[PDB]
């Protein structure tokens, strides 16, 4: 493509040097795929080899987007983002529609191929350097830097925003009810249409974007495949902050009423208007744990009142756009995971529960990875930004295998926890 | 001895300027010694004279070694180094021999002038200027620059490897069979070509390099293969560690123990069963180099154990990509582990161990899991794949644990090895309380000042006991109360405690610990048939709590 307007001048935060991040070691298989991909990109002007005078580095990974046959390069621009986008969230920020979360169906479209046309600022190219590593330190890595807007960079859709809103406008006029939102490499398209028409309307957009130059390889063929559900089609109407259920038993043992209640007494840190005392008067006899204790009048009156009080959500819990989002996840067994998204402790902006299957075909790391992506997509749709996870996993075993079931293009901030709670079935 | 290599463009740190430091006192007659070197360097085009205009002088030194037939002189560039840009960092680690492939023949070439053979960027040479001051009254001294990569300079290492790499490309592309490794001023060439063609090919490579001003030798090595490379010993069919010696003393300084634990770690890559438990537990604190540390009794057995291993020599085999990559782990009881990596029954590619100094309450299955983690990383570095594991654990015991553990855990394909000591689960807490079993409402309390406390219990059978405590803390009494209930109860027992801490230790199912109390409790839990531990809010609880808590 012809070089358009000269390269958009890109500056960074005052006194912030480029990213200098070490390159994770990779399998031979991945280095091979990374090599093919890069000599193919270099062959197309997208990237160029660099010298020892470029001291910066940004990690690279080989994932499998279609995971069918061919690989896909995933640059991790988390560090460079923090060093540039913080002044490209300000200088060129894309506005986040608060209505996207209310649409009946939201489809995600990868439009990452768009950027590969536009040149990047010559003076800025240096900071996009990445290294294809060598096994056993045989050869110093293969070093490239970008010549066009890199995928994974937040600064790319910011620079491409005008061109994108222009391509989209003649579709937004025909369909004024459809909310379209560009987060990085993806468009989030949400309509209140019925499922059948919503997909037909997405295909109209795919073809519209195509006859203006943009490809969107995520579709494959809808005609004749084997049994396989779509990659991404969300329904944010379901997404709320779920209430915590108390055990429904026909009779109660001391132990039952002692494991009481499912986060009560700590729920008093979430729902402050709770009295447990007239339930604590139901034992006081140094009883055998397995002994059955009958209900009294005042005991039921502090249960029924402490039950409908949990189905009435917290008050004063609002989103703070200056505070980062925090997502904690708890492994629950039986192929199930519970999570919470918050900013200040016990003030939950969102809670949900991921569920894969009964088991015997899916391991922990796969589940957690899918859960982190699943949560992150909720965070994007809802607040326009991603959370910082506190993962129930050893650091190195995540840093080894996270890229194995990672189908997403963005990457959230990690963090690893070491102390388990008693708050397992408290959720 | 220089070449028309494309120089690499170099900048200074954005706001900085060239170094304008000097040296006033001189070294007497050692000035003309620096003259003889410079003119001979100038004639070779390495340096160039210049008049003192817009100069950035850099201090100059001269130094002879013992019986030096030829003097050697060099410039301290630390100030300039602080002012020049950062580069792409040179080779982090080194290629580990266990992951090299065997060849019919290998050669090693030492590049001559190395740094002075590669030109320096023109617009940057102004900053490498230095002076040769003569006599007094500030008479016009001799001032030069550098036309090539200066010896000590910050950019010399990375620029050289960049040049060398570019220079090898028109030969590597004329020789796909030959593989070449670069490393510092060294070059390590190998091939499966028959020794005739290989000797010719090495000679072609030399003549290539020589026409690019890089001098290389025809016969230089003071010692032939095996190669005394990097603490290693590389033979044509095997690799091993360059011989190390564990020195014997009567008194041990921290530095000497610092050296010893390093020489042992460096040996642990091939010599199986090396231990650094009590030898490292001495360097825990307080750290002071010249301080003399008394050698403990257990630390002396360990050293004796390691000496017995280091006695006879052991070697490792190289990598065959066509054959499986197996790794097997053995437990060594005291929190330490060992592993071997191999493709063949009687030879190892390498060995190694796992530290495990995390926390004060740990578990055998978790430790094993961390070992599989450490090895998978090491495998991915050296060979670029993950090994098939051979592990001393039943699949029932593994399955039970990861299903029960709060963290996510993953483990690649692994097979059980019946060879003891096995990794078991020495006890499992009941998930539900036990009908017919006595209930022990325990609680422990203490004073953080008097350091006195009480550990007691009260049961549903009406039984009660309270034991006084000294030298204790609220966390010690909270566990002592549990331990007491176990002592006094039958083969099945329900225990109720008000301590998140206590329940925390027990529910972690540790089989070993660094607390004698916790270990004793473990012994009881193994001996009991069924144990259910239950939690209850401390302050506002049932009422059987403050019955022994209000005693303190
Ligand atoms: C001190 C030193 C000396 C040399 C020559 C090397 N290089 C080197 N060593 C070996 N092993 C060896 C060492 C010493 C002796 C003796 N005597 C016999 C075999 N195999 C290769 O080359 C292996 C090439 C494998 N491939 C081929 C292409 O894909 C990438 C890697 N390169 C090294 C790494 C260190």
């Amino acid at each position: 493509p012809i070089s358009p307007i000269e390269t958009v001048p890109v500056k960074l935060k005052p006194g912030m040097d480029g990213p200098k991040v070490k390159q994770w070691p990779l399998t031979e298989e991945k280095i091979k795929a990374l090599v093919e991909i890069c000599t193919e990109m270099e062959k197309e002007g997208k990237i160029s080899k660099i010298g020892p005078e470029n001291p910066y580095n940004t990690p690279v990974f080989a994932i499998k987007k279609k995971d069918s046959t061919k690989w896909r390069k995933l640059v991790d621009f988390r560090e460079l983002n923090k060093r540039t986008q913080d002044f490209w969230e300000v200088q060129l920020g894309i506005p986040h529609p608060a209505g996207l979360k209310k649409k009946k169906s939201v489809t995600v479209l990868d439009v990452g191929d768009a950027y590969f046309s536009v040149p990047l600022d010559e003076d800025f190219r240096k900071y996009t350097a990445f290294t294809i590593p060598s096994i056993n330190n045989e050869t110093p890595g293969i070093r490239y830097q970008y010549n066009v807007l890199p995928q994974g960079w937040k600064g790319s859709p910011a620079i491409f925003q005008s061109s994108m809103t222009k391509i989209l406008e003649p579709f937004k006029k025909q369909n004024p009810d459809i909310v379209i939102y560009q987060y990085m490499d993806d468009l989030y398209v949400g309509s209140d249409l019925e499922i059948g028409q919503h997909r037909t309307k997405i295909e109209e957009l795919r073809q519209h974007l195509l006859r203006w130059g943009l490809t969107t390889p995520d579709k494959k063929h809808q005609k004749e495949p084997p049994f396989l559900w779509m990659g991404y089609e969300l329904h944010p109407d379901k997404w709320t902050v779920q209430p915590i259920v108390l055990p429904e038993k026909d009779s109660w043992t001391v132990n039952d009423i002692q494991k009481l209640v499912g986060k009560l007494n700590w729920a008093s840190q979430i729902y402050p208007g709770i009295k447990v005392r007239q339930l604590s008067k139901l034992l006081r006899g140094t009883k055998a744990l397995t002994e059955v204790i009958p209900l009294t009048e005042e005991a039921e009156l502090e249960l029924a009142e402490n039950r409908e009080i949990l189905k009435e959500p917290v008050h004063g819990v609002y989103y703070d756009p200056s505070k980062d989002l925090i997502a904690e996840i708890q492994k629950q067994g039986q192929g199930q995971w519970t999570y919470q998204i918050y900013q200040e402790p016990f003030k939950n902006l969102k809670t949900g529960k991921y569920a894969r299957m009964r088991g015997a075909h899916t391991n922990d790391v796969k589940q957690l990875t899918e859960a982190v992506q699943k949560i992150t997509t909720e965070s994007i749709v809802i607040w326009g930004k991603t959370p910082k996870f506190k993962l129930p996993i050893q650091k190195e075993t995540w840093e080894t295998w996270w890229t194995e079931y990672w189908q997403a293009t963005w990457i959230p901030e990690w963090e690893f926890v070491n102390t388990p709670p008693l708050v397992k079935l408290w959720y | 001895p220089i070449s028309p290599i494309e120089t690499v463009p170099v900048k200074l740190k954005p706001g900085m300027d060239g170094p304008k430091v000097k040296q006033w006192p001189l070294t007497e007659e050692k000035i003309k010694a620096l003259v003889e070197i410079c003119t001979e360097m100038e004639k070779e085009g390495k340096i160039s004279k210049i008049g003192p205009e817009n100069p950035y002088n850099t201090p100059v030194f001269a130094i002879k070694k013992k019986d030096s037939t030829k003097w050697r002189k060099l410039v301290d560039f630390r100030e300039l180094n602080k002012r020049t840009q950062d580069f792409w960092e040179v080779q982090l680690g080194i290629p580990h021999p266990a992951g090299l492939k065997k060849k019919k023949s290998v050669t090693v070439l030492d590049v001559g002038d190395a740094y002075f053979s590669v030109p320096l960027d023109e617009d940057f040479r102004k900053y490498t200027a230095f002076t040769i001051p003569s006599i007094n009254n500030e008479t016009p001294g001799i001032r030069y620059q550098y036309n090539v990569l200066p010896q000590g300079w910050k950019g010399s290492p990375a620029i050289f490897q960049s040049s060398m790499t570019k220079i090898l490309e028109p030969f590597a592309a004329q020789n796909p069979d030959i593989v070449i490794y670069q490393y510092m001023d060294d070059l390590y060439v190998g091939s499966d070509l028959e020794i005739g063609q290989h000797r010719t090919k090495i000679e072609e490579l030399r003549q290539h390099l020589l026409r690019w001003g890089l001098t290389t030798p025809d016969k230089k090595h003071q010692k032939e293969p095996p190669f005394l490379w990097m603490g290693y010993e590389l033979h044509p069919d095997k690799w091993t560690v360059q011989p190390i010696v564990l020195p014997e003393k009567d008194s041990w300084t921290v530095n000497d123990i610092q050296k010893l634990v390093g020489k042992l770690n460096w040996a642990s890559q091939i010599y199986p069963g090396i231990k650094v438990r009590q030898l490292s537990k001495l360097l825990r604190g307080t750290k002071a180099l010249t301080e003399v540390i008394p050698l403990t009794e257990e630390a002396e057995l360990e050293l004796a154990e390691n000496r017995e291993i280091l006695k006879e020599p052991v070697h490792g085999v190289y990598y065959d990509p066509s054959k499986d990559l197996i790794a097997e782990i053995q437990k060594q009881g005291q929190g330490q582990w060992t592993y071997q990596i191999y493709q063949e029954p009687f030879k190892n590619l390498k060995t190694g161990k796992y530290a495990r100094m995390r926390g004060a309450h740990t578990n055998d299955v978790k430790q094993l899991t961390e070992a599989v983690q450490k090895i998978t990383t090491e495998s991915i570095v050296i060979w670029g794949k993950t090994p098939k594991f051979k592990l001393p654990i039943q699949k029932e015991t593994w399955e039970t644990w990861w299903t029960e553990y709060w963290q996510a855990t993953w483990i690649p394909e692994w097979e059980f090895v019946n060879t003891p000591p096995l990794v078991k689960l020495w006890y499992q807490l009941e998930k539900e309380p036990i009908v017919g079993a006595e209930t022990f409402y325990v609680d422990g309390a203490a004073n953080r000042e008097t350091k006195l406390g009480k550990a007691g219990y009260v049961t549903n059978k009406g039984r009660q006991k309270v034991v006084p405590l000294t030298n204790t803390t609220n966390q010690k009494t909270e566990l002592q109360a549990i331990y007491l209930a176990l002592q006094d109860s039958g083969l099945e027992v329900n225990i109720v405690t008000d301590s998140q801490y206590a329940l925390g230790i027990i529910q972690a199912q540790p089989d070993k610990s660094e607390s004698e109390l916790v270990n004793q409790i473990i012994e009881q839990l193994i001996k009991k048939e069924k144990v259910y531990l239950a939690w209850v809010p401390a302050h506002k609880g049932i009422g059987g709590n403050e019955q022994v808590d209000k005693l303190v």
